[PDB]
């Protein structure tokens, strides 16, 4: 790795128009208000760690035949916000985990009433040795998991 | 002090 990884990027789209860059070597990159996240987005409206992103080893099932990517990485995005975020098409409730692809937008808070709409363009511009980078591609077609003890773990340490 | 989430309704 070079430095950076991941690449957020508060789109003009949402009410912010920043940048934010995961370094490959933060694990796990956090998120929110608070200055204690990795990444800094002070937005009333979400919690001091509204999310943070995971990388964790991609590992198929079994390969006794058939040729996979092999177990490299997988960036996964961690919400624990109670305004809930959302991954492209998936539902992000507080401890949820959705992979993420290089070019994923995200969305941290939207409001129809008061039209409060956030969201951060996720952009993979180095790959320290991935599959592929963190398009998924398994059983389930674009799912958002949820959040286990080793994920609440890392924000347990904020 | 600011701790205070504005769930939106």
């Amino acid at each position: 790795g070079n430095g950076r990884f991941l690449t957020l990027k508060p789109l003009p789209d949402s009410i912010i128009q920043e940048s934010l860059e995961i370094q490959q070597g933060v694990n796990p990159f956090f998120i929110g208000r608070s200055e204690d996240c990795n990444c800094k987005i002070e937005d009333n409206r979400l919690s001091r760690v509204h999310c943070f992103i995971f990388k964790k080893r991609h590992a198929v099932g079994k390969s006794m035949y058939e040729s996979p990517a092999q177990g490299l990485d997988d960036i996964w995005y961690c919400h624990t916000g109670t305004n809930v975020s959302y991954l492209n098409n998936n539902r992000m409730i507080q401890g949820t985990k959705f992979l993420l692809q290089d070019g994923d937008e995200i969305k941290i808070i939207w409001d129809k009433n008061n039209k409060f709409v956030i969201g951060f363009k996720v952009e993979i511009n180095d790959t320290t040795g991935l599959f592929n980078e963190g398009l998924g591609m398994l059983q389930e077609q674009r799912v958002v998991l949820k959040q286990t003890a080793e994920e609440k773990d890392l924000v347990k340490k904020l | 002090e600011v701790e205070l989430t504005q769930e939106l309704p």
